[PDB]
């Protein structure tokens, strides 16, 4: 459980600390803007149903329904575990005493530092799996339908590359409101001089992808992805949301810790493309 | 608690 | 600062108590010196071979030597303990979603704790140095051998009983054997329709007992009163909270125990 | 002081 | 139950107290652990060693291993006594003519009790396993025989000081010597200059003392502070009966002390 | 408290 008893800070400092962590998180995240979340289940949940795999079954229309339109899965369900992410947070024992009878404001810079590191860990998890827990991620799924790019420092080669990627998405019979996430050097080089056919390439790419091109430092140097943002293709599961809890009563100070439990579910590994 | 949802729903 | 509410606490205590009661054999053959409280941590020890044959004298009195401790000295009460762990998410779940609150770890800890206690009573610590029923001094060894004959599980016991009686030390006896031979003691076909173990039982009058803590080929006979063998408890087997850490929850089950053999004349071994 | 818990397990 | 009225009790107690205070030497260089009481019978004979240099940094995190103990042993606390008599007639006379009671026997008892107690502090017996200053182990000896020539003498003390420092011990030292060498040291000789007890006393800063209770060629140096030595007191100088025999009146004077050298490093001897 | 000290505590 959290603190809120036998703890140093009083209510106002709690509110300020929580506001700081929320604000820096909300600025930092570039993954939770592309995947709608499965609502807050609760603290105790540790497993979520992970729907198995894919099909290309189309709905049918007739005069009287006998097509039987079977949304069918017969293998298993293979639930998965909900991990935890955190980072340490320590202040001092003297500074609070100052904030009792001294310069009143209490600096909480460590909160911004810790929450920023935690959110970077988020976006590293969603964009990449890890061997130890054997999870999955956008650039590390299986059957991603990739396509080379290799044509930049060009007027607009990235445009034809993303068009090829979208066409490959369409050939698999999967399309909709697209979205794009890209790496630093690419996101700048594409933000370059207009394509001699209008304006900066970003505007063309946004009128194409139609759900915003976004930036992520945590992604590798020279890769990028496109998805079909619609639910039932990707999802995000939350047990509890980013919050800060008192940890313990170490040597004399008061270290805290920030928590959140997340998991992405790539239900349909057909909404992917990479290098 | 079990359903505050402090920072979420960033319009995806 | 207890993480758990009353009902869960009670279930934990009931589980540890139950496993202890089931798995303990020593505290069924010894009698306890009352619960002294947690504070005290020392006890006086013994009295033995203060041989005072006794006095007759007519309306008067001779000057025999009063019986008293051989040499007044003390001992310190050890502590034996085990520690298990919990998780905070599991506690939250059991609070809301799915409500048994598994207590397996406590049972494992309690089994280990009781095994350590009984090993202590039947075998003293070599490193620290105490007295073991198998390794006390002046144990009146009797050859427990030459079995695997239809009779023979009776000769050894009767010899041990005459050895106790010769030292003028008798009463309702009790017997404890290693599992291999206690099972093998069903050599029932002695002469008529009665169990060899059962006739041994009517001889001993306090029950032959099973205790896996013995070695392969050993066993004892004792005299179940006080003033011969005693057991001193400072506090029983309870569950204690070590304080939160990393938001997890650690725990510890405690025992404060020591036996003191006042009269090391009531022993037999191999 | 503290009561006996496990018990005496008679004699 | 007790003939001695209130005033006589007061007189007896004051006399024994006064002679005790005039007599003891050991209890001047050893702070005492408080009046534990009659009931207590053993004390936590605690430590053996440990130095934690410690450090300070601005924020307050340096990982210094605190000292609690090395090995507890829990020795008991013996009892010290001597005894004397009154000849009832005098008790009666001191109620009519000789108003203040005659107690010379009480002083006779108290002197001997204090002498024996001093011998206990300065020497063990090994019949109850009690260590003592000149018999303990870990004493940091140093050969010293060069005396009977005042051209020297202190060099043993300065060697003791330096060797006692090398084990990380500083603070107010103290010296206690046997009377033979003590009188050997007050000598006034050629090169006169000055005596030596002033030099040694200044170098020790807590007093060079005398004790007839040592051998012919003894002598030690200590480090008087607490957290190195102590003195455990259950009861201190008191008087009580021994019954009533032949219409006379016997008595007995008690105390239960025990030296505990917590830090058997701050010693030096011959 | 319990039978106060009488003789002891000369100096240290």
């Amino acid at each position: 459980f959290l603190g809120h008893a036998e703890n140093p800070l009083r209510e106002e400092e709690w509110a300020r600390l929580n506001e700081t962590v929320i604000q820096v998180a909300r600025r930092s995240l570039v993954g939770r803007r592309i995947l709608d979340i499965y609502g807050p289940l609760g603290a105790g949940v540790q497993t979520v149903p992970y729907d198995e795999f894919q099909g290309v079954s189309p709905g049918a229309v007739d005069i009287v329904g006998e097509q039987e339109t079977a949304m069918v899965f017969t293998d298993a369900r293979k639930f998965k575990t909900i991990p935890i992410i955190y980072k340490d947070f320590l202040l001092h024992w003297r500074d609070i005493e100052a904030a009792r009878t001294h310069n009143m404001p209490l600096d909480v810079s460590a909160a911004a530092g810790a929450a920023a590191l935690c959110a970077q860990q988020e976006d590293e998890l969603i964009f990449y799996g890890d061997a130890r827990l054997g999870y999955e991620g956008l650039m590390t799924a299986n059957g991603r339908l990739t396509v080379p790019l290799g044509d930049w420092t060009s007027p607009g080669g990235g445009f034809q590359a993303i068009v090829e990627a979208t066409r490959k998405l369409n050939e698999q019979g999967h399309f909709g409101p697209y979205a794009v996430v890209l790496s630093p050097r690419l996101y700048s080089q594409l933000h370059r001089i207009y394509e001699k056919t209008g304006v900066l390439e970003i505007e063309t790419i946004r009128q194409l992808a139609s759900d915003g091109v976004y930036q992520s430092n945590r992604l590798r140097g020279e890769s990028g992805v496109v998805v079909s943002t619609g639910r039932e293709n990707m999802d995000l599961a939350v047990s509890m949301d980013m919050v800060a809890a008192y940890l313990g009563a170490s040597r004399m100070n008061h270290p805290f810790r920030v928590l959140e439990a997340l998991l992405l579910r790539i239900k349909h590994p057909d909404a992917i493309c990479t290098l | 608690e079990s359903h505050p949802l402090t920072v979420g729903s960033l319009r995806r």
